[PDB]
């Protein structure tokens, strides 16, 4: 429920404004800035068949894109992030898949842009 | 109503073949425009450099043309298509010219207007504007000699001191789709091109006199520039807004061919179930 | 009846010329509804010129229209119809307004019309 | 109940101004459909900003709404609602963008949403 | 068989590019041909009411339509253009009619191409 | 089928592309109708050239059109079809003429075929 109420509905927004801008021919930042995190969700939302995701890693997924820190990698990349970041918890990160399970809760703040950081430097891009 | 909706399919087919043919003749015109253009562009960079050095190399401000003074009155030439179908082309530089005098003139004597398209002019005689001068009906490929005598008639205006201050308002063509209204000042020549290498000119001319030939034929360089630019720019925006119209009408087509199906079984379905109720009845 | 030989040559080259610019001018319509009529040529200008007219100058002030436009009425006698049709089809009564072609019976009467207008 | 009589004559000009701004806008939509809004001309430029501003202006933010978005709801006396729609209708609001009259109560409430954005 | 392939080829390269650039003054140099030959194709299959031709008569025309010999003619007179064709072949150009008839087949090229060529000259 | 579960990675990839391809050139189609081959881009003219090539290898010499014809004909299995068209698509081949691929069967048929012009 914190981590992705308002995408529903944000991400209605994207579709008509991708429609306006393609036949557009100069946008404002504002309106740029919203067509950047429109194509990663596009991209985050994109599944494989007969693999499903366990809730805890999708919202720690999730977690990512809403507070923007999937906004450096570069589109293409997005899937093999993803697959990437499922391992990197499973290897690494067991703390946090521990706590959502139980308390069916989010951890602390500081803890989780700490790790997410630490991801990131491990990661590589094309 | 069946008949009606396929009034509407069979005229919106239609109207969407002249969009595509206005889409593909523009094209073809816009190809040409860059390269007569791109063909102007060196005898441009040749006049304009050789004048420039010569006016500010090696010698002082002695023209009324180079020399600043205070305004007691200025004007404006703005640069707009004849014919319509063009889209956001008039308005955008039309919104500038007019927002800018209103803003920064408080009176009607303060401002004069110099006109090229018909859709200026119109613009000008709705609301309420003077023109000094109002050229219209120029062919779809300008030529040099046509606004040879259009811009001796406002460099004499300017010269004369009708006018003590002139700038131009026209679009300029960056992007197949991303086009820039702009504005630059034609007179004074408050600054000027360097190309920075000169070599020994003739002393024999008059300064003055020298000048006297240099400074209109930079004045007529310019405003061509300018022509170049703006009918490029006029060609690509009719393109892309034909292939936009083109894009509307022919989702309206599959929008409307749909409602004409389901119209067309329902209808069948109506006179069966009719005939049907009569006939079990009796 | 309209065969070459029941009505005659002038006839039918009248009838079936008017009945080209009739049909021109329909396809044209829907252009102009979504374009604009300037966006169109020379020649598409004057057959929508020529339709406007013929269609009006096919009106006709009745008899039994005295009761329901006040105006008494008239009778064309076909000769006259021909010349008529030909003149309007060959230009040369353009000039005039084309309000001047409702409910009249002889092309004379269309040129005092538009003197009362003023033309 | 829409008489000068039972609502006053302010709120009854009101309505009907509201509602004739409406209609031509539904004529407008058939061509702006195809071309877009180059093809309209003065009036219909004017027309068209204006039932873009009233047409958002009529929805609300209602307190059963809350089980669905989070935004709290808004009740609107009568006095308040006629007041609104004419300034709207004057043109007084004409700077303000058309995002800032969506799922609010009160004019006072667009001036504020329109400043949160600051376009 | 031979004259009435092009003819099919030719009727709809006109509907297709009628359909758009008909008012257009100009366009590119093809264009123009193809719109050039599309009116004078409508023309030559433009037919009387109760008068039958012969068939040897049709191939001779569709002939002369679809190898250039009609681009000089202007598209009103086509229909005459027609009528003349028919008399000269008549008085002249027994020969040419009397193999088609009988062997269903046509004749030498430089001989057809010899004719035509020579009414051309004739026409005015 | 064309899934790769079903038909394989390998042939997945390759099908996907030549529609890729193809429907560029569509594209392409009404720009060099209306305009001269010079004007397009260099990327554009290096997808204009595969795409004529790989609409030529898609036609083949039938059997049964000795009848309409005078050549023998060809059968090709899913393997060899698969592996010419990734020739093609790294465009190992490309310094052939182009009717060269006109009518025939697997991809070094090509080569010999050249060999036939001189």
């Amino acid at each position: 429920k914190k981590v992705a109420g308002t995408l529903r509905l944000d991400l209605a927004a994207y579709r008509e404004l991708e429609a306006f801008a393609q036949f557009g021919s100069d946008l404002d930042k504002a309106t740029q800035a919203k067509l950047a995190r429109g194509a990663r969700t596009v991209e985050v939302l994109k599944q494989d068949l007969h693999q499903p995701i366990p809730v805890e890693k999708q919202v720690l997924i999730i977690y990512a894109l809403t507070r923007g820190f999937l906004d450096d990698i570069p589109v293409e990349d997005v899937r093999r992030f993803e697959k990437e970041f499922y391992l990197f918890l499973d290897q690494n990160g067991q703390h946090l898949l521990e706590h959502i399970r139980t308390t069916k809760d989010l951890p602390n703040e500081d803890d989780l842009n700490k790790a997410i950081e630490a991801f990131k430097k491990t990661f590589v891009v094309s | 109503s069946l008949r009606d909706i396929k009034t509407r399919i069979n005229a919106t087919k239609k109207t969407s073949q002249i969009t595509k043919a206005m889409e593909m003749v523009s094209t073809s015109k816009l190809n040409r425009a860059e390269q007569n253009a791109k063909s102007f562009v060196p005898y441009m960079e040749k006049i304009q450099e050789v004048v420039a050095n010569v006016a500010l190399g090696a010698g002082g401000a002695s023209h009324p043309m180079l020399v600043s003074r205070p305004v007691k009155k200025t004007g404006y030439l703005v640069i707009t298509s004849d014919r319509g179908l063009a889209g956001a082309y008039n308005s955008n530089v039309l919104r500038l010219v007019y927002q800018t005098i209103q803003k920064r003139h408080a009176c009607p004597d303060e401002y004069a207007i110099i006109v090229i398209g018909r859709v200026g002019l119109s613009f000008f005689r709705k609301r309420n504007m003077p023109v000094i001068l109002d050229i219209t009906r120029l062919p779809d490929q300008p030529s040099f000699a046509d606004i040879k005598e259009i811009a001796r008639k406002t460099v004499g205006l300017f010269a004369d001191g009708t006018f003590d201050e002139l700038y131009m308002y026209y679009n300029h063509y960056v992007s197949a789709i991303q086009q820039e209204v702009t504005e630059r000042k034609l007179l004074p020549l408050t600054d000027l091109a360097e190309n920075k290498q000169r070599t020994v000119y003739e002393f024999e001319p008059s300064q003055e006199e020298c000048l006297d030939v240099l400074l209109p034929q930079y004045a007529e360089s310019l405003i061509y520039g300018a022509l170049l630019d703006a009918k490029a720019s006029e060609h690509a925006a009719r393109m892309t807004a034909m292939k936009n119209a083109t894009d509307n009408a022919n989702e309206l087509i599959r929008t409307l061919t749909l409602s004409y199906n389901r119209a067309r079984q329902a209808a069948i379905t109506q006179e069966i179930t009719e005939i049907v109720a009569g006939a079990n009845a009796l | 009846a309209l065969a070459p030989e029941i009505v005659g040559e002038e006839h039918y080259q009248v009838a079936r010329k008017v009945q080209q610019t009739l049909q021109r001018y329909k396809e044209l319509q829907d252009i102009i509804a979504i374009l604009g009529m300037d966006e169109l040529s020379d020649e598409d200008k004057l057959v929508v010129h020529r339709a406007r007219r013929i269609q009006f100058f096919l009106s006709q002030n009745f008899h039994v229209a005295e009761q329901f436009t006040g105006q008494p009425g008239s009778y064309v006698p076909v000769k006259e119809t021909v010349r008529g049709f030909k003149e309007i089809l060959e230009g040369k009564y353009d000039h005039l307004p084309e309000d001047a072609f409702r409910l009249v019976g002889r092309i004379e009467e269309v040129v005092e019309k538009a003197k009362a207008m003023g033309v």
